[PDB]
RNA sequence: GUGAAGAGGGAAACAACCCAGACCGCCAGCUAAGGUCCCAAAGUCAUGGUUAAGUGGGAAACGAUGUGGGAAGGCCCAGACAGCCAGGAUGUUGGCUUAGAAGCAGCCAUCAUUUAAAGAAAGCGUAAUAGCUCACUGGUCGAGUCGGCCUGCGCGGAAGAU
RNA sequence: GAUGUCGGCUCAUCACAUCCUGGGGCUGAAGUAGGUCCCAAGGGUGAUGCUGUUCGCCAUUUAAAGUGGUACGCGAGCUGGGUUUAGAACGUCGUGAGACAGUUCGGUCCCUAUCUGCCGUGGGCGCUGGAGAACUGAGGGGGGCUGCUCCUAGUACGAGA
RNA sequence: GCUGAAAGCAUCUAAGCACGAAACUUGCCCCGAGAUGAGUUCUCCCUGACCCUUUAAGGGUCCUGAAGGAACGUUGAAGAC
């Protein structure tokens, strides 16, 4: 469970590295971010000449956690860590052009497509 | 009081019968029955009826001119009775009359069936108007009513139910 | 429609064909014998008393045995009554049996929950415990304020505070019935139902439609 | 719907009728002039 | 003046308001202020009127065909008020910024005249004169009608916390 | 011959002058979205940075982040940051002791509940011979929130957006 | 809103008739006959003598001891007791 002041990994070559947590968006008091949802971060480091730089504020997608999901016949999936994709704050489309790693099925919904097909893994 | 002054005459053919208070019309299109109120007596003179208030009644006269309206209008009931002219405009505003339902299209989501009351017959002489016959000039005011009430004609371009003779009175946006 | 009276067996699981999971209570209903039946001119409403199960004749009381005499049935381990509809009428000593739900696919289970005995404020309210340190004394997990100053006075009443959680009659909706199952006398319900394993239930169709 | 303490009559086809203990002004030639003492 | 330093009865309860100044006793009577349907003693008393909000039993400027009563006034059986089957013989494209706005941008001209009466205008559509009702007084129908003044009682204005 | 004082925490409760959700009238209301007024109190009504702060300003949300009363609700429920004991210092005032609604660092928060109240749980007696069960239901209480997407339909509306 | 006079017109109102909201009463869940207004239904149990006196009442002795209950014990996903 990704919530406010978690900090992610980037599964993208956006620029980013570090990412922050902070704010669950779609509910008030909204505690939690699966692997569907869409959190607001910021960016705690970057490399150098990348895309995005240290410090802005924009839209991401959870793409892995550990905690993990649960499939409907009860089985879960988890991984070491907490990725996350990056979109633009406007119009959430994902910056980058590679995914890294694997992904869940659970992003196979219309609107993370790109994700779906850019990562290696599902 | 004018109004109550004025005796309604029964034509031939239509019958009257008065239980102290319950008047029993008569007639070609049927039965009209009705209770007045205490304050108005009402006595069948030769093929006349005539209105009057009761003694010890305040306001007695204003109860004796409705009394008078509401059987003049009983009379005009039981022959030819009365009839209302619904028009719809609007693209795709249509009206259906089967058996006693009328089935209407004003432009939603859902089928829209009204059910007419015991006395009421619609017809529908195009796509696109009802007629509403019946004996009862209160039943056919609510029906027609109510069927307005539907989709009432919006300021704009009139679109909706209306009541054939009625003026709608439409305006225009800003301009810009 | 009528219910029936049944003993929770336990949990488990159903697996479907397409790959899912589906967590069911089973509920062993025997039949259950109509031991009266009241109608609006003895008893000023339409209803239907049964028994179920069995239970050892050496403490079965005179005035028990007497009443299940009159039905000429089996004594059971209780009563319980089932409101009639205006349509189904039934007679005494009737046994009536779990494909009564064959094709209901909705029911409400009622049963008596797992007594919980004197629980706190917390757990029984969802009470917000205060903090752990920074100077916090002897005040973790009390209820903090009860009431505001002289002006009421007063506590009011049903103000949550600590005391017995569990061991009353809760009834849950709506259950989707995964099968029934007349021959081994079962009912396989989606989902958890009130009470421990071997306690009573009633089931009834589901009333929320 | 004008909800106010002082309703008057504004043009000539405006009227004033007491429906249900409440005075109001009804006017036919446009609803600008609809009035409820309140 | 009263309380202080005064009790008793009324004001629901309420030193200081109203009635009234307790020497003691009575299972006697009359009254005061207040009252008389039940709590709760005594009129479900009598005669005449008003009010319909539970006004009485909280609150103003102001608003309103609520009703009750006066003093006067017009319009009228030669036909009133309302409603209707009632509409129209300006030289007229008679002067505007114009090759018609002479009424509807803004002014004068408002001169010749028509009816039995009618109109250089109040609207609207159209900025647009081209269409509606005009304050017309011609007819039908045939008894009251229209405002203002004084005044009694009511109505709205009127939203708070256990 | 003592009624503990600001803010936070915990727990609330009522009013309606309604923040959202519900219902309507008018609009200088085409649609979408608004403005304003009327009815409505059922439920709901953010977690962070700075500061002791309430407030406020910001950053991000949300359908919304309501306005008030309750000893500015709540310290025999918690805290003790502010503030008004004793220490010390700065600026300033004073010859000085000392002082400042100026600042600055430090600085003891007691109570085993009799009564009312409230949350639970029993005993006695009653209910008209005694007893075991199953009920009726006068009354109480709980719950009552809402987003987004899709279809209707890119239809109605608009010149188009 | 409909019909409709007072006020020969109009008028949702005066008589009469319709709609109309998360508010209200229900509907859903729980407690509930100490509801002293103490309710209802079903089932079970007990039908022996005698004395006394202040009697319309009662007191007492002998015989009897039901249906049930409680107590005790082994305990419980019930429970501070």
């Amino acid at each position: 469970m990704i919530q406010e002041q978690t900090m992610l990994n980037v599964a993208d070559n956006s620029g980013a590295r570090r990412v922050m947590c902070i704010k669950v968006l779609g509910g008030s008091h909204r505690r939690y971010a699966g692997v569907g949802d869409i959190i607001k971060i910021t960016i705690k480091e970057a490399i150098p000449r990348g895309k995005v730089k240290k410090g802005d504020v924009l839209k991401a997608v959870v793409v892995r956690t550990k905690k993990g999901v649960r499939r409907p016949d009860g089985s879960v999936i988890r991984f070491d860590g907490n990725a996350c994709v990056l979109l633009n704050n406007n119009s959430e489309q994902p910056i980058g052009t590679r995914i890294f790693g694997p992904v869940t099925r659970e992003l196979r919904s219309e609107k993370f497509m790109k994700i779906i097909s850019l990562a290696p893994e599902v | 009081s004018r109004v109550a002054k004025a005796p309604v005459v029964v034509p031939a053919g239509v019958d009257v019968k008065i239980n102290g208070q319950v008047i029993t019309i008569k007639g070609k299109n049927g039965e009209l029955t009705r209770t007045l109120n205490d304050a108005v007596e009402v006595k069948h003179a030769d093929n006349t009826l005539t209105f009057g208030p009761r003694d010890g009644y305040a306001d007695g006269w204003a109860q004796a001119g409705t009394a008078r309206a509401l059987l003049n209008s009983m009379v005009i009931g039981v022959t030819e009775g009365f009839t209302k002219k619904l028009q719809l405009v609007g693209v795709g505003y249509r009206a259906a009359v089967k058996g006693n339902v009328i089935n209407l299209s004003l432009g939603f989501s859902h089928p829209v069936d009204h059910q007419l009351p015991a006395g009421i017959t619609a017809e529908c002489p195009t796509q696109t108007e009802i007629v509403l016959k019946g004996a009862d000039k209160q039943v056919i005011g609510q029906v027609a009513a109510d069927l307005r009430a539907y989709r009432r004609p919006e300021p704009y371009k009139g679109k909706g139910v209306r009541y054939a003779d009625e003026v709608v009175r439409t305006k225009e946006a800003k301009k810009k | 429609m009528i219910g029936l009276v049944g003993k929770k067996v336990g949990m488990t699981r159903i697996f479907t064909e397409d790959g899912v999971s589906i967590p069911v209570t089973v509920i062993e209903v025997e039949a259950n014998r109509v031991t009266q039946v009241k109608d609006l001119a003895n008893d000023g409403y339409r209803a239907i008393q049964v028994t179920t199960g069995a239970k050892k004749a050496n403490r079965v009381t005179k005035p028990e045995a007497g009443h299940f005499a009159k039905a000429g049935v089996e004594a059971g381990r209780g009563l319980w009554e089932f409101r009639l509809a205006e349509g189904e009428e039934f007679t005494v000593g009737q046994s009536i049996s779990v494909e009564l739900f064959a094709d209901v696919k909705k029911v409400d289970v009622t049963g008596t929950s797992k007594g919980k005995g004197f629980a706190g404020t917390v757990k029984r309210w969802n009470f917000r415990t205060q903090d752990a340190t920074h100077g916090n004394s002897l005040s973790h997990r009390v209820p903090g304020s009860i009431g505001q100053n002289q002006t009421p006075g007063k506590v009011f009443k049903g103000k949550k505070m600590a005391g017995q959680m569990g061991n009353e009659r809760v009834t849950v909706q709506s259950l989707d019935v995964v099968r029934v199952d007349a021959e081994r006398n079962l009912l396989l319900v989606k989902g958890a139902v009130p009470g421990a394993t071997g306690s009573d239930l009633i089931v009834k169709p589901a009333v929320k439609a | 719907m004008k909800v106010r303490a002082s309703v008057k009559k504004l043009c000539r086809n405006c009227k004033i009728v007491k429906r249900d203990g409440v005075i109001r002004v009804i006017c036919s030639a446009e609803p600008k002039h609809k009035q409820r003492q309140g």
